[PDB]
C-alpha cells in the first residue's frame, strides 16, 4: 500500500546533493550549529512545495509534469519560455554538477590532500557523461538496470556514515566538538543567509519533477498527501543525522578546507579508506546523472507535440528504441558547462531560475482559483498554505540581486534570446518558402545522419 | 509535422549511408580514448602532496606560563578550585597548554623537608587537581606541571649533594603522570651539576611511559654555544632560555639571532620566547609589544608566553607590586591596594571590547596559528630586505602562503622585497593581499602592491598570498 508507496518517494530524492553542500552550507553560516537549522528549513519547506504538486498535479494531469501545468494557465510564450529555460540553465546545470562530484571523488582519495586541478576534474566530469548518454542511446533495458543497482550503493553509505557517527559519540568524548559559536552571529539575514539556502535546497531536489508517478500505480486517489507527510520528514531526518556526523568526527576547519567532506569522514574511522567512501559515493553521482536521462526523453516527446521544438528532436530509433536527437542535445548542452569556475558559483546559478520556475507554477495554481472554479479539484489544500509558500519563495528570489547580480544578469539574456527565436519559430509568417524547404532538407539530413523515425502516428 | 516517415525513410537512408553511420561512431569512441587518456596524462604529470609531519599536540598552538596562582586570581581565590573558573578565558586566547605550578611541597631551603609527592596545602588536595585535569581535559587544554624544586629560595636545586634532589625528580616523574599529567617542565638548569646528562634521562623517562608527553627546560643564558651543548644528545628537547632577551632593537640583527638558531639546529622544533620565566615587557619598551608579538607567531616553533603578555602587563607601571609576581588586571578592582591607580585601557575587562586593543591582537594570531596549515608546519625562508626590516615567509606546499614584514627602525621606509634565491615554489607576485597591520590605519583585505610598498616608524605587517605559479 502507502508503504510501498514511501519508499519510491524518497527514492527520487536523496541523490548526491548530500555529498556536496555540507561544505556549502556550513561556508555561508559560520557556526556548525546555524547549519543545521538550515538543514530544518528546508525539509519544511519542501513539505509545502511538495504538498501543493500533489494537489496542482492532480487537477490537470495531462503529461509532462511543470511544462502541461504551465501551458494550461499560461499557453503562449510563457509555455515556451519556460521550455527555453529548463532546456538551457535548469537541467543541464542540475548535471553537470553531479558529474563534477563524481570525479572529485575519485581523484581526492587519490592525492588526498591537495586541491585536485581543475583541468583534470573536468575531464572526469565529461567522461562521466559522455558515456552516459551513450549507454542510454543503446537499450534501456540495460539501463534501467543498471539503475537499480545505483540506489544500494546510495543508500548504503548513507546508512553506513549513520553509525559511524553515531558510535563516535558513545564510545568517547561524548558531544566532541560540540560547537554553536555563530549561533548569534555570521547571519547577515539577507546575505548569507539566503545562499546556504539555495545550497540546502538543492539536496533536496526532485521532489517536483517526479512525484506525479507515484499516484496512478497505487490508486490511492486521495491518499497520496497521507504519504507525503509521513515521508518527507524522516528523510530531513537522514540530512541532519549525516550533518551530525559531520560535525562530531571532524572539525569546523576541515570542512571549509576540502572539497570532500565525506573522505575525511572516511579517513578518521578506518584504514581500508578507499574501497568505502569513494566506491560507495563515486556510484551514488554515476547514478544521478544516469537518473536524469531517462527523464530528458520523457519531456522532449511533450514539447514537440505542441509545436514548440523542432521535430528533429523527438525521435525514435527503429531497433532498440531510445530517442537520439533528445539524448544527444542534453549531452551537448551539459559538456558546454565544462566552461564555468567553481560548484558553488553554478548552485547559486541553477537554483535562481529554479525556484523562478516554481513560484511561477503555483501562482498559476492560484490564478486558477480565482479564476475558473469548479474544476473539480480532488485535493483541498488550505487558502494562504501555497500563499505561505510563494511569500518565502519570492523572498529568495529578490535578494539574489543585492548579492551576485553577475549570474542573474546574464541569465537574463539567454530567457529573452529565446523571445526572438520564439517569433521566428511559432510566430513566424510562412512565406518564404526557401526555409520551409530548408527545415525539410535539414530534418532529413538529420534523419539520414542518426537512423530516427518519428513517433507512431 | 516536418516529418520524413519511417517506412519510406528505409529506402533513402541505407545505400552508403551504412557506412558513414558506422564510421561517424567510431570517430566517438576514438573521441573518447582520446579524453580518457588525455586525463591519464594531467593527473600523472600533476606532482605529488606531500605527507603530513606527524603533529604532537604542542605543535599546534602557543603556551601559557602561569607561575604564581595567588596572583593569577588575586586575593582570596589563589587556590587551585579557583583556577577551574579561568579556563573559559585561556580557551579563548586557545593556549594548547598551561605550564602550571610549582605546587609541591617546599618548607625552604631543605632538602629533607621538601617533598614531591605531596601538594601544598595553600592550594588545595589533589582531588582539587584530579579535577582540575578532567575539567581541563574536557575543553582540550593540556596541563603541564612545574617540577623545579626549591622554588623559593635562592639557589632552585640545593647546593648541597645532588643525587637524591634527582631522585626525588626520578620518582615525581613517575607518580604524577599516573595522576594523569600531560609534560613537565624544570627550569634553572644551569646551576644543575652535569645537566645535559640528567635530562636524557628524564626524556627517556617521560618517553618510557607515552609519547604524547613533553619535557620543557629552562636556563638563564643567551650564550649560543651554552644551548647547543645543552641540545647534544637531546632533540626531541623543548628549550627556553633568554636567547632573544638582548634589546639589539635592529632587524639586521635579529635576523641574525633568528636564522643562526635555525641554521645551527638544522630545521627542528625550536620554541620562541624572550625568557624562561619573565614577561615581555620586562625587556621591551611598550611601543615594541605590538611588534614582537607578532614575530613569536609567526616563527617556525611553539611560542611560550607569560601572563599578562597578551595585555601588555607591565610591573613598573604599577608601583607597590613584586616584580616577579605581577597582578593580573581583570577589571578596576583587579588592584584592591591602590584605589585608582588602574586606567580603562589597563585591563583584560577593558581591552576584551576594543577591535584595535593588545588583547584583541593576541586572539586574532591564536585563531590564525592553530588553524593555517602553512603556519603550523610550514617550511621557514628569510630573505634580504631595508635596513630595518625584518621579512620572512612561511610556506606549505599548496596551501596560503604568508609573508611578514617587520619594521625595528624608527623611520618611515620602503619595502625594497627583492626575492632572487627564493624556490620556484615560493616566488613571489607583485600584487599581494592584507590580513592585518600591528599599527591601526590600514585597509585590512586591499590588495598592496609589494614595490609600492612603505612602512611607518614600528609597523609589522602580516599579508599573505595564495599558491600560483
Ligand atoms: C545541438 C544539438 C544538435 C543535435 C540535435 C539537432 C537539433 C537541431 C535544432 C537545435 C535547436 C532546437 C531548438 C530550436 C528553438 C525552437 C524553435 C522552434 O520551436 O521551431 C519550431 C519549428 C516547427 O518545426 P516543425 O514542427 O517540424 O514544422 O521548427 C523550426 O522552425 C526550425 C527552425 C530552425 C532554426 C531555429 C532558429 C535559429 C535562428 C538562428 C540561427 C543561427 C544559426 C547559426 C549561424 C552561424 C553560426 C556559426
Ligand atoms: C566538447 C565536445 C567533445 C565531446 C562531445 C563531442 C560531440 C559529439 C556529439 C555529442 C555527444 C554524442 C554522444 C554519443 C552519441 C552516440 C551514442 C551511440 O552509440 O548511438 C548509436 C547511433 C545509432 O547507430 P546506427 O545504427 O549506426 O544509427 O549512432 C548514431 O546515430 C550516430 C551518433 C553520432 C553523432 C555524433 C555527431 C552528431 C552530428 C550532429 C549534427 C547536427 C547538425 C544539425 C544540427 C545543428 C544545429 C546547430
Ligand atoms: C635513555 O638515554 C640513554 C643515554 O642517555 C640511552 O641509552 C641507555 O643508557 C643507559 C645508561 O645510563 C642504560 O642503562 C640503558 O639501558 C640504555 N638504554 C637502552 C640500551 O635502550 C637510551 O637509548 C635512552 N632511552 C630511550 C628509550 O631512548
Ligand atoms: C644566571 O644567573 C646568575 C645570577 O646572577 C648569573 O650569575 C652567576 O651567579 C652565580 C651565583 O649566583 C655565580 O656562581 C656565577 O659565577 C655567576 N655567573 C657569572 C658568569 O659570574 C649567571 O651568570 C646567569 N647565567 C648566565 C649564562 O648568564
Ligand atoms: C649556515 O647555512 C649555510 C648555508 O646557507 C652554511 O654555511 C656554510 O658554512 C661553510 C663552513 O663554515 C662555508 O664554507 C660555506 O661558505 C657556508 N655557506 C654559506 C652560504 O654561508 C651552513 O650550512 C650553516 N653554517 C654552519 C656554521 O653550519
Ligand atoms: C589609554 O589611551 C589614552 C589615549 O591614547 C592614553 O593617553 C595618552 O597616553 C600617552 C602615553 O601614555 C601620553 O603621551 C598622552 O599624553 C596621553 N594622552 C592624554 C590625552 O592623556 C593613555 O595613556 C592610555 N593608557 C595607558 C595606561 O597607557
Ligand atoms: N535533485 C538532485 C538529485 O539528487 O536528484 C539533482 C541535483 C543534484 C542533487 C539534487 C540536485
Amino acid at each position: 500500500t502507502l508503504l510501498n508507496g514511501v519508499a519510491i518517494i524518497v527514492g527520487t530524492i536523496i541523490g548526491s546533493g548530500i555529498f556536496v553542500t555540507p561544505t556549502g552550507v556550513l561556508k555561508e553560516a559560520g557556526s556548525p550549529g546555524l547549519a543545521l537549522v538550515v538543514w530544518a528549513a528546508c525539509g519544511v519547506f519542501s513539505i509545502v512545495g511538495a504538498l501543493c504538486y500533489a494537489e496542482l498535479g492532480t487537477t490537470i494531469s495531462k503529461s509532462g509534469g511543470d511544462y502541461a501545468y504551465m501551458l494550461e494557465v499560461y499557453g503562449s510564450l510563457p509555455a515556451f519560455l519556460k521550455l527555453w529555460i529548463e532546456l538551457l540553465i535548469i537541467r543541464p546545470s542540475s548535471q553537470y554538477i553531479v558529474a563534477l562530484v563524481f570525479a572529485t571523488y575519485l581523484l581526492k582519495p587519490l592525492f588526498p590532500t591537495c586541491p585536485v586541478p581543475e583541468e583534470a576534474a573536468k575531464l572526469v566530469a565529461c567522461l562521466c557523461v559522455l558515456l552516459l548518454t551513450a549507454v542510454n542511446c543503446y537499450s534501456v533495458k540495460a539501463a534501467t538496470r543498471v539503475q537499480d543497482a545505483f540506489a544500494a550503493a546510495k543508500l548504503l553509505a548513507l546508512a553506513l556514515i549513520i553509525l559511524l557517527g553515531f558510535v563516535q559519540i558513545g564510545k568517547g568524548d561524548v558531544s566532541n566538538l560540540d560547537p554553536n559559536f555563530s549561533f548569534e552571529g555570521t547571519k547577515l539575514d539577507v546575505g548569507n543567509i539566503v545562499l546556504a539556502l539555495y545550497s540546502g535546497l538543492f539536496a533536496y531536489g526532485g521532489w517536483n519533477y517526479l512525484n506525479f508517478v507515484t499516484e496512478e500505480m497505487i490508486n490511492p486517489y486521495r491518499n497520496l498527501p497521507l504519504a507525503i507527510i509521513i515521508s518527507l520528514p524522516i528523510v530531513t531526518l537522514v540530512y541532519v543525522l549525516t550533518n551530525l556526523a559531520y560535525f562530531t568526527t571532524l572539525s569546523t576547519e576541515q570542512m571549509l578546507s576540502s572539497e570532500a567532506v565525506a573522505v575525511d569522514f572516511g579517513n578518521y574511522h578506518l584504514g581500508v579508506m578507499s574501497w568505502i567512501i569513494p566506491v560507495f559515493v563515486g556510484l551514488s553521482c554515476f547514478g544521478s546523472v544516469n537518473g536524469s536521462l531517462f527523464t530528458s526523453s520523457r519531456l522532449f516527446f511533450v514539447g514537440s507535440r505542441e509545436g514548440h521544438l523542432p521535430s528533429i528532436l523527438s525521435m525514435i530509433h527503429p531497433q532498440l528504441l531510445t530517442p537520439v536527437p533528445s539524448l544527444v542535445f542534453t549531452c551537448v548542452m551539459t559538456l558546454l558547462y565544462a566552461f564555468s569556475k567553481d560548484i558553488f558559483s553554478v548552485i547559486n546559478f541553477f537554483s535562481f531560475f529554479n525556484w523562478l520556475c516554481v513560484a511561477l507554477a503555483i501562482i498559476g495554481m492560484i490564478w486558477l482559483r480565482h479564476r475558473k472554479p469548479e474544476l473539480e479539484r480532488p485535493i483541498k489544500v488550505n487558502l494562504a498554505l501555497p500563499v505561505f509558500f510563494i511569500l518565502a519563495c519570492l523572498f529568495l528570489i529578490a535578494v539574489s540581486f543585492w548579492k551576485t547580480p553577475v549570474e542573474c544578469g546574464i541569465g537574463f539574456t539567454i530567457i529573452l534570446s529565446g523571445l526572438p527565436v520564439y517569433f521566428f519559430g511559432v510566430w513566424w509568417k510562412n512565406k518564404p518558402k526557401w526555409l520551409l524547404q530548408g527545415i525539410f532538407s535539414t530534418t532529413v539530413l538529420c534523419q539520414k545522419l542518426m537512423q530516427v523515425v518519428p513517433q507512431e502516428t | 509535422t516536418g516529418l520524413s516517415k519511417e517506412e519510406l525513410l528505409k529506402v533513402a537512408g541505407s545505400p552508403g549511408w551504412v557506412r558513414t553511420r558506422w564510421a561517424l561512431l567510431l570517430l566517438f569512441w576514438l573521441g573518447w580514448l582520446g579524453m580518457l587518456a588525455g586525463a591519464v596524462v594531467i593527473i600523472v604529470r600533476a606532482p605529488r602532496c606531500r605527507e603530513l609531519p606527524a603533529q604532537k599536540w604542542w605543535h599546534t598552538g602557543a603556551l601559557y606560563r602561569i607561575g604564581d596562582l595567588q596572583a593569577f586570581q588575586g586575593h582570596g581565590a589563589g587556590n587551585l578550585a579557583g583556577l577551574k573558573g579561568r579556563l573559559d578565558y585561556l580557551s579563548s586566547l586557545k593556549v594548547k597548554g598551561l605550564v602550571l605550578g610549582p605546587i609541591h611541597k617546599n618548607q625552604k631551603d631543605d632538602v629533607a623537608q621538601t617533598d614531591l609527592l605531596q601538594i601544598d596545602p595553600n592550594f588545595g588536595s589533589k582531588e582539587d587537581f584530579d579535577s582540575l585535569l578532567q575539567s581541563a581535559k574536557k575543553k582540550s587544554i593540556r596541563v603541564i606541571l612545574d617540577l623545579t624544586p626549591n622554588y623559593r629560595g635562592e639557589n632552585s636545586w640545593f647546593s648541597t649533594q645532588v643525587d637524591t634532589v634527582a631522585t626525588k625528580v626520578k620518582d615525581a616523574l613517575e607518580f604524577w603522570l599516573q595522576a594523569g599529567v600531560d609534560g613537565f617542565q624544570v627550569r634553572d638548569i644551569e646551576n644543575l651539576k652535569d645537566a645535559s646528562s640528567f635530562l636524557a634521562e628524564w626524556q627517556n623517562i617521560t618517553k618510557g611511559f607515552s609519547e604524547d608527553r613533553l619535557l620543557i627546560a629552562g636556563t638563564n643564558s643567551s650564550d649560543l654555544q651554552q644551548i647547543l651543548s645543552l641540545l647534544e644528545s637531546n632533540k626531541d628537547l623543548l628549550l627556553t632560555s633568554s636567547y632573544l632577551s638582548d634589546s639589539g632593537s635592529t632587524g639586521e640583527h635579529t635576523k641574525s639571532l633568528v636564522t643562526q638558531y635555525l641554521n645551527a639546529t638544522g630545521n627542528r622544533w625550536c620554541s620562541w620566547s624572550l625568557s624562561q620565566a619573565r614577561l615581555l615587557t620586562s625587556f621591551l619598551p611598550a611601543q615594541l609589544l605590538r611588534l614582537y608579538q607578532l614575530m613569536l607567531f609567526t616563527l617556525p616553533g611553539t611560542p611560550v608566553f607569560s601572563y599578562g603578555d597578551e595585555i601588555g602587563l607591565d610591573a613598573a607601571a604599577l608601583p607597590g607590586q613584586p616584580m616577579e609576581a605581577p597582578v593580573m588586571l581583570w577589571d578596576e578592582s583587579s588592584f584592591p591596594d591602590i584605589p585608582g591607580a588602574v586606567s580603562a585601557n589597563m585591563t583584560v575587562k577593558g581591552q576584551s571590547e576594543d577591535p584595535g586593543s593588545l588583547l584583541s591582537l593576541f586572539r586574532r594570531l591564536s585563531d590564525q596559528r592553530s588553524k593555517e596549515r602553512s603556519l603550523l608546519h610550514g617550511d621557514f625562508h628569510a630573505f634580504s630586505a631595508g635596513p630595518g626590516l625584518f621579512s620572512y615567509i612561511r610556506h606549505w606546499d599548496q596551501n596560503e602562503r604568508f609573508l611578514v614584514v617587520l619594521n625595528f627602525g624608527d623611520v618611515g621606509l620602503s619595502a625594497g622585497l627583492q626575492a632572487s634565491d627564493l624556490p620556484a615554489s615560493a616566488s613571489l607576485p607583485a600584487k599581494a593581499d592584507l590580513l592585518l597591520s600591528t599599527q591601526p590605519g590600514r585597509e585590512e583585505g586591499s590588495p598592496l602592491e609589494l614595490e609600492r610598498l612603505k612602512l611607518e616608524p614600528h609597523e609589522g605587517l602580516l599579508l599573505r598570498f595564495p599558491y600560483a605559479a
